[PDB]
Parts: structure tokens; sequence; C-alpha cells
């Protein structure tokens, strides 16, 4: 498609005395500019492009470029219409997530998170086109029950969290804190055998080892629970079928008894 | 910076007649090239580009077009020397990581993960340049206790789990075996209440809520222990100060007594003779 949310661009360090025409002139090289929202008070603006390739050439070309004494800052805006889905079966795919959640709105991207080898992590992420559609999907899968595969594995839906990766924590905002400087006075080190920081770091390491042990214990317990629940597919299936048959048979038996006694009275 | 691991590219589906000079001319539009590693028979190799911008542009503009009847597969290659750092102090910075972990080697990029609002997540992403340096940093921070500031909190270092969210799952790589058909008999849909699917999905969702409760309980236990240690800070510090001073005083008192007795016996043996 074209003009997707993922094609939004966050432009920073914009001079206050700028115009929309110059804004579109800057990005006139990559094609017809799309959405343009400019806030002159804060000196930031948004623009949406045609596709991911042109968006990336723009980010990688106009970044760190001087503009009337101000360095051009182009970053990515947070995708608001995000929704984390998980417990996915190992045979799900991008198009399945697209179609299944298309019923609750338009889908711009729904990628199944995979590890380095490409195997499914069992989770996924969906990026809706519009925020209220994502809210409706989250609700309908929260109270409602959504399945994706023959094996009844419901998909638990929770909102996604945004975490910056290509940008760390700026040093200037860290230095805004008065005590960061006095903390940094001691350089990073290994501690020294016998000093107070060494023994106390040993205590921290013991705590962290205990936490790792607890997390491993939980994950092993859970894997056990998943395996046990999977092993009981056909037992539960047959039990349900037999119970339905028994209930229908009991109803028919009651009907037989009632009709037969009525006919006996008539006779 | 320039010529980093972020500029390394994985080019696949190369023709069997591939040569170093031909690919070098292929990337001539993209400046200089780094290490030219090529496997002739398996049809892929490792290349290095000039900069990250150049790497992105070349990767995007060099994949999906055919070459001698073979569409290029130029995707992003995984980082072979990454490292994740946990439990970072409340006052940290990415340049703090660039300077602290520079001891174990050159840091191409280190990032303290920041959420939307600006608060630190408490984790980090560290990418050195080479595998042996990454291994030595990992095991040194494992056996050692690499502080970062005055607050005596070490940082646990673990290998980063590189999760890929670009390709996801195209249908072609999926096995499409009998299980696939067994798992595609019925399309995605809800569960009608009071049926087998709905009840069994309730079993699953109860299990998942148990997952949530257990993880939250572990989180709460760790947070309470952390608060307890934060309070025990000052008591431990003062106790260690007093213990060090007492031991030093004992040592120096012993030294004084030993020197005095040495001089005493020396003067006695001198005056006797």
């Amino acid at each position: 498609k074209t003009y997707t949310q993922r094609c939004r661009l966050f432009v920073g360090n914009l001079p206050a005395d700028i115009t929309e025409d110059e804004f579109k002139r800057l990005f006139a090289k990559y094609g017809e500019p799309g959405e343009v929202f400019i806030n002159k008070g804060k000196g930031f603006g948004f623009i949406k492009l045609e596709s991911r390739a042109l968006a990336e050439i723009a980010k990688a070309e106009l970044d760190d470029t001087p503009m009337r004494g101000r360095q051009l800052r182009v970053r990515f805006a947070t995708h608001a219409a995000a929704l984390s889905v998980r417990n996915l079966s190992p045979y799900v795919s991008n198009e399945l997530l697209e179609e299944a959640f298309s019923q609750f709105g338009p889908i711009e991207r729904a990628v199944v998170i995979v590890d380095d080898r490409g195997r499914s992590t069992g989770k996924g992420i969906v990026e809706f086109a519009s925020k209220p559609a994502a809210r409706k999907a989250f609700e309908r899968c929260s109270e409602g029950v959504f399945l994706l595969t023959t094996t009844p594995r419901p998909v638990i839906v929770e909102p996604l969290e945004q975490l910056d990766d290509e940008d760390g924590l700026p040093e200037k905002l860290a230095q805004k804190n008065p005590m960061y400087q006095k903390e940094r006075e001691t350089p990073p080190r290994f501690a020294q055998h016998g000093t107070f920081e060494y023994e106390y770091s040993q205590r921290w390491k013991s705590l962290d080892e205990m936490e790792k042990q607890q997390r491993e214990q939980v994950e092993k317990n859970m894997k056990d629970a998943k395996d046990k629940l999977e092993s009981e597919m056909e037992d539960a299936y047959h039990e349900h079928q037999a119970n339905l048959l028994r209930q229908d048979l009991m109803r028919r038996q009651e009907e037989l008894r009632r009709m037969e006694e009525l006919h006996s009275q008539e006779m | 910076k320039t010529f980093t691991q972020r500029s390394r590219l994985f080019v696949g589906n190369l023709p069997p007649d591939i040569t170093e000079e031909e690919m070098r001319k292929l990337f001539e539009k993209y400046g200089k090239a780094g290490e030219v590693f090529i496997h002739k028979d398996k049809g892929f190799g490792f290349i290095r580009l000039e900069t990250r911008t150049l790497a992105e542009i070349a990767k995007v503009e060099l994949d999906n077009m055919p070459l001698r009847g073979k569409q290029l597969r130029v995707r992003f290659a995984c980082h072979s020397a990454s490292l994740t750092v946990r439990n970072l102090p409340q006052y940290v910075s990415n340049e703090l990581l660039e300077e602290a972990f520079s001891v174990f080697g050159q840091v191409e990029r280190a990032v303290v993960i920041v959420d939307d609002r600006g608060r630190p997540s408490g984790k980090g992403i560290v990418e050195f340049s080479g595998k042996p340096a990454a291994r030595k940093a990992l095991d040194r921070c494992s056996e050692g206790s690499f502080l970062l500031t005055t607050f005596p909190r070490p940082v646990t270092v673990e290998p980063m789990d590189q999760l890929d969210d670009e390709e996801g799952l195209p249908e072609k790589l999926v096995i499409k075996n009998q299980q696939f058909h067994k798992e595609r008999e019925q399309p995605p849909r809800f569960a009608q209440p009071g049926s087998f699917e709905y009840e069994y999905a309730m079993r699953w969702k109860a299990l998942i809520e148990m997952e949530k409760q257990q993880q939250d309980q572990v989180d709460r236990n760790i947070k309470e222990a952390r608060e307890k240690l934060e309070m025990e800070m000052e008591a431990a510090r003062h106790e260690h100060q007093v213990m060090l001073m007492r031991q030093d005083l004992m040592r120096r008192q012993e030294e004084l007594r030993r020197m005095e007795e040495l001089h005493n016996q020396e003067v006695q043996k001198r005056k006797q003779l």
C-alpha cells in the first residue's frame, strides 16, 4: 500500500520561522509529500511518505543536516494503534494475523516475532491503522474468545509498549539531574577484593542468581503445564461428545416414557 | 560509525559463477567495500559496506532483482557480538556504557533502553566489534562485579536475544506438512459458548492468567528484596568502615609493639657486649 502509519516521520529541531511550503520543498525529492502537521511553538512536525524504502532513504539522508543553523533531526514517531497478541500457534503467519484481525479494523502490519533461526517465538504484534479499531479489537478479544488454529489456543491480547532502541538516554537530560555528576565521580570499576563495594556487590550477585533461579523454575513449571494440557486433547474431546450423546439420549428416553404412558392410558 | 557490524550485509542466492571482482563492481555505486567473504558452492557470502546509511540504501536497492536468473536475497545479517546488560542504576547514560564497556573493547554502539516517557527501563544493549571481545566482556562481568557508579550495584551481563520482526513468517518457509493441514482444517474464528472449543479455551486462559499471577509474584518478591537492600545500604557501609578502621588500628598497634621490642632487644644486646 501507500501512505502507511509506519511512513510517518518525526522531525525535530525545526526552526520556529518555517513554512509548510518549505517543509514540502525539503522532501520534494522523494515524491509527493503527504500528511503535514506543524507545531511552531515546539518546533516539531510530522510527515508521511510513500513506502518504507523512501522513508528510510529520507531518514538516512536528511539526518544530521544543517538548516539555518539548526541540525535537522528526523526520527520515527511511536505507532499508537499497536496491540500485542500472544500464545500463537507455531503455524501462524502474517496474512493469518492480517485476515483474522481485519474484522475489527484495517491492518497496516502484523508481524509474528521470530528468533534468529526464524522459528516462532509464539508471540506476535499487530499494528492497526486506526487507534479506536485497535481498542475495539482488544476489547472483543478480551471479553470474547478468539482462536486461530484447529487446536483451541486462544490469543491473549494486551496493548503494546513502546521502547526506543536506536536512541538511548541523552547525556544532557541526564546531566539535568544535580546528583548525576556527583554519582559519576567514581569511575566504573570491578570493585576491589576486600573493599565494602566488593562484598556488597557479592550480595547483589547472590540476589540476581536467586531471581534467575526463580524465573527458570516458573518457566519449567509452565512448560510442564502446557505439555499436560496438550496431552489431554482427545480425552476432553471424547468426554464432551459422550456427554452430549448421553444428554440427548436421556431427553429421548424421557419423551419415550411420557408418550408410552399416555398411549397406555388411551389404550 | 563507519564500517561497523551494522553495515555488514548478508547476500544470498548468488549465481554459481560468482566472483569477487563482479560483486566489487556491483557495490561500486556504494563507495568502498570491506571484507569480501564468498562461498562458491553454497551461493552466499559476507560483505562490508562503508556506512550505515550506505548499508541500508544498498540493501534496499539490491534485493529482489534478478541476476542471471537468480533474485538477490540481501537482508540484514545478525549481530554476532551483541550483549545485553541488566539492572542498570537509576542515573545512567548511553555514553556511560560507551566509556565503561570500552575497557573490554571498542563499542560500536551502546544504548540504554528508554520507554516513551523518558524513564530508563533498567536494561541495555551493547554491541562490541568482535566475538572474542564480547565473550571476554561477558565472562569478566560474570565472574567479576562490574560497577558503574558510586551506588554499589553491579550489572549482570547476558547475551542479547536477537529477535527478528521484519520477515516474520512468509508462507514459503513454513513446512506445510500434514500437521499444517491438520492445523488448518478450520479458519480462525471465535468460540461458540457452551461448546468444546470454548470450554477448552477457558482452560487455556485460566492457565495464562496463572502465568500472569506467577510472574507478578516473582516481580513483587524481587522488588521487596531490592527495597530491603536499598535500606540496608547505610548500615552495611558504616559497619564496614568501622571494621576496616578497627583492623587497621590493630595492625598498626602490633607494628608499634613489634618495633619497640625490636629496639629494646637490640639495645640490650648492644649494652651487654
